[PDB]
């Protein structure tokens, strides 16, 4: 218990494995270890460390923080096997400067703290403006298949579809920068929309279960096909193609031949509770797959590669799964049908699942949309108890209910 | 008014002329007598007993 | 530079072991022991006189700095015949024999905050005879004092 | 509602003194680098914040 | 001999050790120092600091050495890692908040 061994990062990056005294105040081991590690630099041929004008010695943790001077190595939460940083630390000590006119002061010291409008930033803004306005477009110009038979909704559609996939082609090739390149994605994303809609609306008569198959179909194609050619974006693409996938085949089943919805929900439901269980493996083969390469950070290079786009697949799919699991679930359970609690407690159960599942995966955002997919799902089943159903009792329950349920966690775990 | 505005960019230069002096009188008067503290890792530099 | 030590808290200058300027070819308790071994070789001559950066030149290479810590009534032959050239006391007691002269008195707050009489940027002559605020204090532990002090007791000539 | 205040009009009653004794520095402390510090008067400090 | 003999006047114990092995000089890195070399022919003066330590036959040293860059090592400890209480604490809140 008299020493700790430890590894301490030097000079451009030279790792070196030493044995440090445990109880000794830190400032007493910095200057003898400066010593130690120049001698092994020396032999390896290295430049040795060395001052650069006003400043001093530290040895911090890996994240930076230097540790302090008086304590022992014991004494802090540093443990056999952990690893330390040396590193030298340049003099802030500076004159101040003062402005004696208070409109003159104002101006100077804001225009430091803050960053102005640039014509960089200028062109996102109207990318976005105009996909909003083609998504509300598209809006308008579906919402009228919905009360008319005519061809209006297909040709006015199918137009807009070929001039935003016309300027985004433009921009993709002559792309250049990240900038570049998000003004195009913008751009193209906004393509999928038109492009879908245009034809879902085309089979005359009233809308049903033969336009559906249209819609989502070419949806998942289109999505399919983008990914497969642009590379990025992974998350958000595959996430369209599995919500598309899942409604195909629904939607094929009701227009050829269904005893009733609840089969075909319940069918789903079943499908996504065991797709659960596969999600890493469909990741992890979905990463094989040859496709463009653009990094956001020579052997190594593939490595990493490899792994955040495994990674980002992942978080694609458990939330397509996610937004199934509650569009079906809502639909399922019932206030007046039958054994009404039954699907409440196996809902319930099904939340649970979920909530226990998010330790498995080591990741924030991974682990948080697991643990968040179960909390909405029993918010939503109140609401709907709530607002069918109606009465005092009910909605003064689902109050209680809904305020106590996270109150509970969240009090247990800070407190 | 113009006037006014005039006579207050005037002032606004020589605010501008007096900082650059004084940021040399900083960096030669910290370059003779540094803070008590980064002494230490000077000792090997020939600033020592200068 | 020459550095000597008249104290009675001996545990306090245990780290000046190290330090060269310290040494001779020598700390004391009293000055009754200081008069002994080292005022018979620098009571011999002279008194204090304000020089200048040309004159810097003429005056003698070693100067000596004495601190005291003892409130010996003692230095009073020292004192009354106004010092010698080449030495500089500082009094850490803060008897009434030092404590006489505004002109040489540093006064603390508080909060670390210094008091004296202004002086002139270019003659260091005093301007005035009200006390005024002059300089936030800087200060090091014992521990950073040895530190130091080892990494300069590894240097000669 | 910042508080920005406008500097006061001497009321035509009295000379300027070009060079009265400047203005006292204030210091600031932190806790674990338990040593102080200064940086300026508290007139200049506040706008910082005001703005 | 003297060091434990000061040790004690301190009333501190005295170095001692069990087992199998020596006692000798060490740097802080716990490296052994030669034993029938001179002071003068390795790298000691006035001022330097050495810690005496007990060899045991059990002692094993890495002595071995790797390059990656450190400006890389240190920003990837948070680019992307485990999760955090505080964060649990603030998405609780946020929770809670969601709730009422």
């Amino acid at each position: 218990p008299q020493a700790v061994v430890v590894g301490v990062m030097a000079g451009e990056g030279v790792q070196i494995g030493v044995l440090l005294d445990a109880n000794a105040p830190v400032s007493v081991m910095t200057d003898p270890l400066l010593k130690v590690v120049n001698s092994r630099l020396r032999e390896l041929g290295e430049a040795p460390l060395e001052a650069t004008g006003r400043g001093r010695w530290a040895l911090c943790l890996v994240d930076g923080a230097p540790l302090r001077a008086t304590q022992s190595l014991t004494e802090q939460d540093v443990y056999d096997g952990d690893r330390l940083w040396i590193r030298f630390i340049a003099d802030t000590e500076r004159r101040s400067q003062v402005i004696e006119h208070i409109s003159t002061a104002v101006a100077s010291d804001l225009s430091k703290r803050f960053a102005r409008i640039d014509p960089i930033v200028a062109v996102q803004v109207g990318a976005s403006m105009v996909a909003t306005g083609v998504v509300l477009a598209t809006g308008v110009l579906g919402w009228w298949r919905w009360h008319h038979n005519t061809w209006l909704t297909t040709i006015y559609t199918a137009v807009i579809g070929v001039l935003v996939l016309a300027v985004a082609m433009l921009l993709l090739m002559r792309a250049k920068t990240d900038a570049d390149r998000r003004v195009a994605d913008i751009m193209l994303m906004s393509a999928i929309m038109p492009v879908t809609v245009a034809a879902a609306a085309a089979p005359p008569g009233p809308v049903g279960s033969p336009q559906a198959v249209l819609g989502f179909g070419v949806l998942t194609v289109a999505a399919a096909l983008a990914l497969r050619f642009t590379g990025r974006r992974l998350g958000i693409y595959t996430t369209i193609v599995i919500i598309g996938a899942l409604t195909m085949l629904a939607a094929l089943a009701r227009m050829v031949a269904a005893t009733s919805a609840v089969t075909l929900l319940s069918s789903l439901l079943l499908i996504c509770v065991v797709a659960y269980h596969a999600a890493p493996a469909l990741s992890r083969r979905l990463a094989g797959i040859r496709l463009p390469v653009f990094p956001s950070a020579s052997s190594v290079r593939d490595v990493l590669l490899q792994a955040e786009r495994a990674r980002s697949f992942l978080s694609g799919l458990l939330t397509g799964l996610g937004v199934m699991v509650v569009v079906c679930m809502t639909s399922l359970c019932d206030p007046h049908t039958g054994q009404r609690w039954l699907p409440l407690i196996l809902a319930g159960f099904t939340s649970g699942f979920l909530l226990l599942r998010g330790r498995s995966y080591v990741d924030r955002w991974q682990s948080i949309t697991l643990a968040g997919t179960a909390v909405i799902i029993a918010a939503a089943v109140c609401v709907r108890y709530a607002l069918e159903l109606s009465s005092p009792l009910a909605v003064s329950i689902v109050a209680a209910i809904l305020v106590l349920l996270p109150a509970a966690g969240m009090a247990a775990a800070a407190h | 008014d113009a006037m006014r505005a005039q006579f207050m960019l005037m002032l606004d230069m020589l605010r501008e002329t007096a900082q650059e002096s004084a940021d040399s009188m900083d960096a030669n008067y910290r370059w003779f007598h540094p803070a008590p503290n980064t002494l230490a890792a000077a000792v090997g530099s020939p600033r020592m007993w200068e | 530079v020459q550095m000597i030590v008249v104290s009675s808290d001996l545990d306090q200058w245990d780290w000046v072991k190290w330090l060269p300027h310290f040494g001779d070819s020598m700390v004391y308790t009293s000055v009754r022991e200081f008069a002994a071994e080292q005022a018979e070789l620098f009571a011999g001559r002279g008194s204090f006189t304000p020089r200048h950066a040309s004159s810097s030149a003429q005056t003698p290479t070693p100067h000596t700095v004495i601190i005291a810590d003892v409130d010996d009534p003692q230095w009073e032959y020292v004192i009354s015949a106004e010092g010698v050239d080449g030495v500089t006391f500082f009094d850490l007691t803060g008897s009434s024999m030092w404590t006489d002269i505004p002109e040489r008195k540093l006064q603390f707050d508080k909060t670390g905050v210094i008091e004296a009489l202004p002086r002139d940027r270019d003659t260091w002559m005093v301007i005035d005879d009200k006390a005024w605020f002059f300089a936030l204090t800087d200060q090091v532990s014992i521990a950073e004092a040895e530190e130091f002090a080892q990494k300069l007791a590894q240097w000669r000539l | 509602l910042a508080g920005i205040r406008l500097p006061v009009f001497p009321s035509a009653t009295s000379r300027w003194v070009f060079e009265a004794r400047p203005d006292l520095p204030t210091t600031v402390v932190v806790s674990g680098g338990s040593a102080p510090v200064l940086e300026g008067p508290s007139s200049v400090r506040d706008v910082l914040l005001q703005a």
